[PDB]
RNA sequence: CAUGGAAGUCGGAAUCCGCUAAGGACUGUGUAACAACUCACCUGCCGAAUGUACUAGCCCUGAAAAUGGAUGGCGCUCAAGC
């Protein structure tokens, strides 16, 4: 859902790989909904879980999303 | 018609084989070395052509 | 390299009897009794325990060594066929032509025959005779089988493989007409 | 062999910790039931099994922090696992025992017990009564609905399952295997 | 992403994480599309070896000519050969 503007019909064809999103808590508070479906002790586990999801995205400018959740730096909640 | 259990059954006999590049001799399937002794129990073999 | 002392086993259960002499076997059991002869290899029987049997070879060769588990699963079987007889079944594989069998009973002696008719559409009457012990019978499970038993696995192969190599298909694509009797499913009688 | 030595000091690591140790001989189970039942003991336990340890236990043995882990060598035979736990024996004697499957045959299954199927009425589409003319069940359509008027036999106790009946057991939903954690002697209970 | 439909398996481009001892955004089969199935991988039984690539001794294949025929002959096999 958080990709880039409009994806308008017939341009789909080609390569569509403009999707490109930030990373902040935005992802991280559309987790709350899955709300670690699979243990995962919490949104701690599930926060890296869908941290990472989305790795087609490459997380934000430098930083990438399997690094996020690599480094266990960030908040629980 | 034949039905096609019985079609595969019959395959075994004589359609699914090893041959031998040097005397055209009958291998079984799984073989690595020919063995007839006039050809020296060469190890080129090569599967039995299919029917299509 | 030669190999100072290689040595099997073979068990035997308590219902049947055996015993040796000058290299010859002889098996008797419940369905019947059976002889081999072994003169032609240099093995020395034991018997080690109250129901296992011993042999072995002493400064043998890697050549030599190979044949002792040749004879030891030969006298096994020699045991199964004894208490549990063997059973071979084969099916009938046609296009167009029907093939026709029948299984005449004993002519005057032991052996039976089985006639085959109507092969490829064929004028011969091909005619092939069984081994003595072997017995042939024709199904009633379902269509199409012919059922071979008796007590050694030698007798009961070696006539089931006369009446496959005897129908044989000449000077045609033999990927194509796949017409014959073949063996399809091998065990014993019991169970 | 990076993931082997992290076995040998995690089972010493963790032996000595928990004073009560509870065997379980789980055999032949689904790995999803094993998924559930870590998920329903996730917050208490730690369930691990792995390969045999012929030596990995007995060099517990040599030095004298415990004289009882001499005691518990003979027990293991195979396919036997153990669980970490801290709590009461009575509330772990039927902890892991829930969630029992009910698992189907496997096209000649060996069914322990005769199985039988009642009178009564299939309701499925009458487009697959070939599977039951197959093994020649009397059956009338009724509404649309198959109806089996007597019982039918389907394999005897002990005896394999015939493989049309075992795929046809799976629209049944009755087959005569349940799996489930088995619970063997801890330290002579 | 693709789309009357493609859920690993028309096709185009990437290959992360939970739980574990282990199961791949998968090597095939297969569904209109799911499924089912296979492989990969791990576990139970056993009891001491196993895999791939090279070097050189004897032996074998490569080894077809005209009167009948010559390790000198007979013959020889843990040799009466090397
Ligand atoms: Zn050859």
């Amino acid at each position: 859902a958080l990709k880039e503007p409009p994806r308008d019909r017939k341009k789909e064809k080609n390569i569509k790989h403009n999707k490109s999103v930030s990373l902040d808590e935005i992802i991280e508070i559309a987790r709350t909904m899955r709300f670690k479906s699979f243990s995962k002790d919490l949104k701690g586990g599930v926060k890296e879980i869908l941290g990472t999801a989305f790795s087609v995205g490459c997380q934000v400018d430098g930083k990438s999303p399997k690094a996020i959740s690599d480094a266990i730096e960030a908040g629980e909640i | 018609i034949i039905e096609p259990s019985l079609k595969a059954l019959a395959s075994k006999f004589n359609c699914d084989k090893m041959i031998c590049r040097k005397c055209y001799a009958r291998l079984p399937p799984r073989a690595t070395n020919c063995r007839k002794r006039k050809c020296g129990h060469s190890n080129q073999l090569r599967p039995k052509k299919k029917l299509k | 390299m030669r190999y100072i002392h290689s040595e099997e086993t073979i068990p035997v259960p308590e219902n049947l009897k055996v015993s040796i002499k000058s290299r010859l076997v002889t098996v008797e059991g419940p369905r019947g009794k059976l002889q081999k002869d072994l003169s032609h290899i240099a093995v020395n029987f034991s018997v080690v325990k109250k129901g296992v049997i011993g042999l072995e070879i002493h400064h043998g060769s890697r050549k030599d060594v190979a044949a002792l588990r040749t004879v030891r699963t030969i006298i096994n079987n020699m045991i199964i066929g004894v208490t549990k007889g063997f059973k071979y079944k084969m099916r009938y594989v046609y296009a167009h032509f029907p093939i026709n069998v029948n299984v005449e009973k004993n002519a005057e002696t032991g052996c039976y025959e089985v006639e085959i008719r109507n092969f490829i559409g064929e004028k011969i009457v091909r005619k092939v005779v069984m081994a003595p012990g072997v017995e042939v019978e024709i199904s009633k499970a379902q269509k199409d089988e012919l059922i071979l038993s008796g007590n050694s696995l030698e007798a009961v192969s070696q006539s089931a493989a006369d009446i496959q190599q005897i129908c044989k298909v000449r000077n045609k694509d033999i990927r194509k007409f796949l017409d014959g009797i073949y063996v399809s499913e091998k065990g014993n009688i019991v169970e | 062999s990076g993931n082997k030595a992290g076995y040998f000091d995690k089972l010493k690591g963790l032996l000595e910790e928990y004073p009560s140790i509870f065997v379980v001989s789980v055999d032949n189970v689904s790995s999803q039931q094993m998924h559930e039942i870590r998920k329903a003991l996730r917050g208490q336990g730690v369930v691990l099994m792995g390969k045999n340890t012929m030596v990995r236990r007995a060099l517990k043995t040599f030095m004298p922090d415990h004289p009882e882990y001499e005691r518990l060598l003979p027990f293991v035979k195979g396919n036997v696992g153990f669980v970490f736990t801290n709590g009461d024996l009575k509330e772990v004697r039927e902890k892991i025992l829930s969630n029992r499957i009910k698992a189907p045959a496997r096209a000649g299954a060996i069914a322990p017990v005769d199985v039988w199927v009642p009178a009564g009425n299939t309701g499925m589409e009458p487009g697959k009564t070939s599977f039951f003319q197959a093994l020649g069940i009397p059956t009338k359509i009724a509404r649309g609905t198959i109806e089996i008027t007597t019982d039918i036999k389907l394999v005897e106790a002990g005896a394999k399952v015939g493989p049309s009946e075992a795929t046809l057991l799976n629209m049944l939903n009755i087959s005569p295997f349940t799996y489930g954690m088995g619970i063997a002697q801890v330290y002579d209970q």
